[PDB]
RNA sequence: GGGGCUCAAACCACACACCGAAGCUGCGGGUGUCACGGUGACGCGGUAGAGGAGCGUUCUGUAAGCCUGUGAAGGUGAGUUGAGAAGCUUGCUGGAGGUAUCAGAAGUGCGAAUGCUGACAUGAGUAACGACAAUGGGUGUGAAAAACACCCACGCCGAAAGACCAAGGGUUCCUGCGCAACGUUAAUCGACGCAGGGUUAGUCGGUUCCUAAGGCGAGGCUGAAAAGCGUAGUCGAU
RNA sequence: AACCCACUCCCGUUGAAAAGGUAGGGGAUGACUUGUGGAUCGGAGUGAAAGGCUAAUCAAGCUCGGAGAUAGCUGGUUCUC
RNA sequence: AGGGGAGUGAAAUAGAACCUGAAACCGUAUGCGUACAAGCAGUGGGAGCCUACUUGUUAGGUGACUGCGUACCUUUUGUAU
């Protein structure tokens, strides 16, 4: 099936309000400084305070 | 002697197009829906020149009639006695001195009362 | 103050680039950064290079500070596409229209 | 439903899901420490831990056994020599998993999985 | 038509008042016909259709004129003027041409023709991403790696999904340098871009020798003309 | 079995495909299948005959001309008073 | 790749897809309206708010509430159909 008439600029523009992205959860590693995702290694491979795989 | 179109059939869409400002959708921005927008607009524009006329004349007798009521008469027995004693001010006048000169308004419904009707 | 940058013919959508523009809008350069540093979406990607390099532009030619500044302008203008045909069954032919982007970055410290 | 229901299909068939959980157990003895998807990481600590229980007893019986699970010979050597006497004492848990990003190709969240006293 | 209506807000007679149309009157304007010498009177819904009067566009004369870099046409706003098609004056853009008045000629006015040509929407960031042999780690390079290379381990074909001739194609073959587009994703990879290189025969396949089906065919026989058939002959591989 | 064919079901119908696929199915030393080259064609050819086939086109191919055929039939026909 | 300066030029919003550069279509910014309201989306009436300035018998933007109101073309005896 398909459309009868065509739809108009605002009943699209309806349609996409509940199509913005949210935010993550991001932390600042307290022994450093850098900033991580919350739960997850750092970019430069701490975690909680200890390296863990050393690059 | 060949003749082009494009610059008089541009100045004859902004014509249209621009008494439609203010319409909605695609009766503001396209000229096929625009066009019949502006001469239905121009229908109805000339109906409501003759409702405007009636509609005024029984917005002031709606009003007469509740300022007549205070004073103890009907709108069509005051204008029966308005009608009898000489007094041939308009509904519009009328009308204005219910709101506002009430005092004013009072005086003329006694006269019309006191014209046995 | 008010630095721009540009990005003509970015390879991606505008309604896709959208979404991620109106993260940053209106937020301190500091914090747009790391916004951009964890997101999943190519455009995030696409944008966070225009968006150093108008910091850049800030530093270089005006003399600027990077605490100072906010994004205070973004916006996404389509460009020019590419078209394409791909072809679909019983004999038919497809237009496929491959769309890009103009991304528009603007800093200021006011 | 799947109320109260085990495992993980993971878009893949029987004898396809038992063969790739070997090969990263075999690989994890070896390295220490991988990179893989964290779904299939949480479906690797109910293979790789129950190996390093039954190496902590060393017997004929016991290597037969772990060699029919992981059908490698370093692996069957790894353990019994290596591991199983260093967690003589731990009462399970002996292996780590980290939640570290997520890959570029396809966006999937990836983790690291290792051994908890490793030499490094 | 609804709310609601019972000495009615129903029905039967009588009476007085009011509401109520673009009808009639009052006031101010425009027009058609007729009459008189600007007034007077009667009119002014309208399809097919008949009759009357005009606006605007392109070119030619008026014009070796007039306007114009102190800013032409064109574009975009505002203000104003007519009963209308329309005219006029100015802000910004533009950067070199325009044409008063009165005449003459027309490729002379578009919303429709499942009209023609380009551009761009809606569906919609939706279906789909091409056999359901199958992938997991480590390392390297790199701006960046699920997909590139190497290693360890898994799977699949194996009278094929291996190897080789003929047809067909035509540089797709190898090396260095690349990633815009092409590859239904990314790409550092490629049958992709640029530049260089690469194919060696007395015996292999052709050509050369011989003919089959068939073709052409000196003379010839036939046929308005083109031409048809065919002898000697000479082409034609499977 | 290879090879040639197309009886049934389901899928697919914007298809992987402008006629396929997976399961079963018929013939399989012959009125068999197949490669290469050659012959017959538009009121003409060929046909174990279905009005079938003659380049995804067939109760008379395709292409260019007569040609802007003809259409008592549909559709459309552009500024103002 | 693309840009921010600096230089050339009378002029780079004349920068090589380069004179002018309209419309559909897609955006950012500001003003007002909009989440108890039913329909060709207008018009008659009309509050409040915002801006400008000659400070309200003015100009511009918006339009709460409300009366009336079923597009255009064609073909028809007749169409919101
Ligand atoms: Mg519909
Ligand atoms: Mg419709
Ligand atoms: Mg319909
Ligand atoms: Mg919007
Ligand atoms: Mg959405
Ligand atoms: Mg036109
Ligand atoms: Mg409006
Ligand atoms: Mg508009
Ligand atoms: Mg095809
Ligand atoms: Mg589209
Ligand atoms: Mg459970
Ligand atoms: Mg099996
Ligand atoms: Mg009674
Ligand atoms: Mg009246
Ligand atoms: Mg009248
Ligand atoms: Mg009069
Ligand atoms: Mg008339
Ligand atoms: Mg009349
Ligand atoms: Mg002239
Ligand atoms: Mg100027
Ligand atoms: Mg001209
Ligand atoms: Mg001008
Ligand atoms: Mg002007
Ligand atoms: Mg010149
Ligand atoms: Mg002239
Ligand atoms: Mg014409
Ligand atoms: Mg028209
Ligand atoms: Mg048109
Ligand atoms: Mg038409
Ligand atoms: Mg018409
Ligand atoms: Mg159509
Ligand atoms: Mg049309
Ligand atoms: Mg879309
Ligand atoms: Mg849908
Ligand atoms: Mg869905
Ligand atoms: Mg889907
Ligand atoms: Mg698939
Ligand atoms: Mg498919
Ligand atoms: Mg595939
Ligand atoms: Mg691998
Ligand atoms: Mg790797
Ligand atoms: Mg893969
Ligand atoms: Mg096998
Ligand atoms: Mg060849
Ligand atoms: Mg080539
Ligand atoms: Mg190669
Ligand atoms: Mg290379
Ligand atoms: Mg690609
Ligand atoms: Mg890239
Ligand atoms: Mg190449
Ligand atoms: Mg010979
Ligand atoms: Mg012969
Ligand atoms: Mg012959
Ligand atoms: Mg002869
Ligand atoms: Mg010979
Ligand atoms: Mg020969
Ligand atoms: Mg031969
Ligand atoms: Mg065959
Ligand atoms: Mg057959
Ligand atoms: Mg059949
Ligand atoms: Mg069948
Ligand atoms: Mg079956
Ligand atoms: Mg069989
Ligand atoms: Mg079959
Ligand atoms: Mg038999
Ligand atoms: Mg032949
Ligand atoms: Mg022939
Ligand atoms: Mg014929
Ligand atoms: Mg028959
Ligand atoms: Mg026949
Ligand atoms: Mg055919
Ligand atoms: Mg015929
Ligand atoms: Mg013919
Ligand atoms: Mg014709
Ligand atoms: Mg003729
Ligand atoms: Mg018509
Ligand atoms: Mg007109
Ligand atoms: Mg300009
Ligand atoms: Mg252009
Ligand atoms: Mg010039
Ligand atoms: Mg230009
Ligand atoms: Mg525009
Ligand atoms: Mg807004
Ligand atoms: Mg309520
Ligand atoms: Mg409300
Ligand atoms: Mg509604
Ligand atoms: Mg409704
Ligand atoms: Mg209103
Ligand atoms: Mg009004
Ligand atoms: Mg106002
Ligand atoms: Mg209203
Ligand atoms: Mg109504
Ligand atoms: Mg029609
Ligand atoms: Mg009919
Ligand atoms: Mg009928
Ligand atoms: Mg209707
Ligand atoms: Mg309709
Ligand atoms: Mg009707």
């Amino acid at each position: 099936a398909v459309q009868q008439n065509k739809k108009s600029r605002s009943a699209r523009d309806m349609r996409r309000s509940h199509d913005a992205l949210e935010s993550n959860a991001l932390s600042v590693e307290k022994s450093t400084g850098e900033v991580h995702l919350r739960h997850h290694v750092s970019p430069d491979g701490f975690y909680r305070g200890r390296k863990v795989v050393d690059k | 002697a060949r003749v082009k179109r494009g610059v008089i059939a541009r100045r004859r869409h902004k014509k249209i197009l621009k008494l439609a400002k203010g319409y909605y959708g695609a009766r503001s921005r396209v000229f096929r829906v625009a066009k019949q927008a502006v001469i239905k607009a121009g229908q109805y524009a000339y109906r409501d020149r003759r409702q405007r006329k009636r509609q005024f004349r029984a917005l002031w007798i709606a009003r007469i009639n509740a300022g007549a009521r205070q004073n103890g008469l009907s709108y069509s027995r005051l204008i029966a006695g308005l009608k009898k004693a000489a007094i041939e001010i308009d509904r519009k006048v009328l009308a204005d001195l219910a709101v506002n000169e009430k005092a004013a308004f009072t005086a003329i419904v006694e006269k019309a009362k006191a014209s046995l009707a | 103050m008010e630095v721009a940058a540009k990005l003509s013919g970015a390879r991606i959508s505008a309604q896709k680039a959208r979404l991620v523009a109106d993260q940053i809008r209106g937020k301190k350069v500091g914090e747009a950064l790391n916004l951009l540093a964890f997101s999943s979406k190519k455009a995030a990607e696409i944008m966070k290079k225009v968006l150093e390099s108008a910091v850049a532009n800030a530093e270089h030619n005006e003399g600027a500070d990077v605490d100072d500044l906010k994004v205070s302008t973004v916006f996404v203008n389509e460009g020019r596409s590419l078209k394409r045909i791909m072809p679909r069954a019983k004999g038919r032919a497809d237009r496929i229209v491959k769309r890009s982007c103009h991304i528009t970055v603007k800093v200021a410290d006011k | 439903m799947r109320h109260r229901k085990s495992g993980r299909h993971l878009s893949r068939t029987s004898a396809h899901r038992k063969a790739m959980f070997q090969n990263m157990a075999v690989s994890l003895f070896e390295h220490e420490l991988i990179k893989t998807t964290l779904p299939k990481a949480k479906e690797l600590r109910r293979v790789a831990e129950p190996l390093i229980t039954l190496a902590k007893e060393d017997s004929v019986a016991n290597r037969r056994l772990a060699f029919d699970r992981t059908r490698s010979k370093a692996a069957v050597g790894k353990l019994f020599n290596d591991l199983g006497k260093r967690y003589a004492n731990r009462p399970g848990g002996y292996l780590r998993i980290l939640k570290c990003g997520f890959r570029a190709g396809d966006n999937a969240p990836m983790a690291y999985v290792e051994l908890v006293d490793r030499p490094v």
